[PDB]
């Protein structure tokens, strides 16, 4: 009643990632991008840079 | 018309709606990888010199 | 057309310490078809006005020859 | 139709063309 | 459906500080055939109500008064 996996914005995967990693500088910057949606302008905007 | 720069600081932003950029702003945050490509040739047609 | 707000200031100075010199200098202004707020602002603005305009006079007093050739024999 | 008309934008609206 | 059980809290202050203020403001709680914790654990949220209230009006009196000018001529 409180937290379904499917339906949610972080999903197990980022919690992995999360678990996994050493906290530095670099995983910091690997949380951040992984953010990124997969919308039409997020293509645009990695695309752009 | 006056030497008030306060309320010319007020009278800008009075719950401004529209926030129009400028041309060279948006020029010069876009790379080079980009800016020569076809979707930028508004930007590209007045940089002629 | 504006400033910025008055700040909070709470208090009225003379009141409290009515025996400073400044306030014979203080006490010749008045309100003249003016109501209580902006002749009390302006009643703020001539107290730090004679103020500062004493603090000045006590430095320069001060800050002629902080020694002098007067002080030597006692 | 703003978004579509975006992306529609900022994309192209013998060549040897490739699919991905 | 339920809470968290209830802590310790040993004693009974309003007996053992007797001393204390607000003791009459504690007294007027009705018992309508309450039994002998519920109405000691209403009474004990009672007192935490009370003295929470009392500190918050001591500390309200103590950021109202910043040392004054009225204070500063003793």
């Amino acid at each position: 009643q409180l937290f379904a996996e499917y339906r949610e914005w972080h999903r197990s995967p980022m919690g992995k990632y999360a678990a996994e990693c050493l906290p530095s500088l670099v995983s910091i910057s690997g949380m951040t991008a992984m953010h990124i949606k997969m919308s039409p302008m997020a293509y645009i905007a990695q695309a752009k840079l | 018309n006056h030497m008030n720069v306060l309320v010319i600081v007020d009278e800008f932003y009075d719950n401004k709606y529209a926030a129009p950029v400028t041309d060279i702003a948006l020029k010069c945050g876009l790379p080079t990888e980009d800016f020569l490509h076809p979707s930028n040739y508004d930007l590209l047609r007045l940089e002629l010199h | 057309a504006r400033r910025l707000p008055k700040p909070t200031l709470q208090g009225r100075l003379e009141a409290d310490f009515p025996d400073s010199p400044l306030l014979p200098k203080f006490q010749e202004l008045n309100q003249n078809n003016l109501p209580n707020d902006v002749f009390r602002e302006a009643q703020r603005s001539y107290l730090v006005f004679l103020t500062s305009q004493f603090c000045y006079e006590e430095y320069v007093q001060r800050t002629f020859g902080v020694p002098r050739r007067q002080r030597a024999i006692d | 139709q703003q978004v579509n008309d975006y992306i529609k934008a900022k994309v192209g609206a013998q060549q040897a063309t490739c699919e991905i």
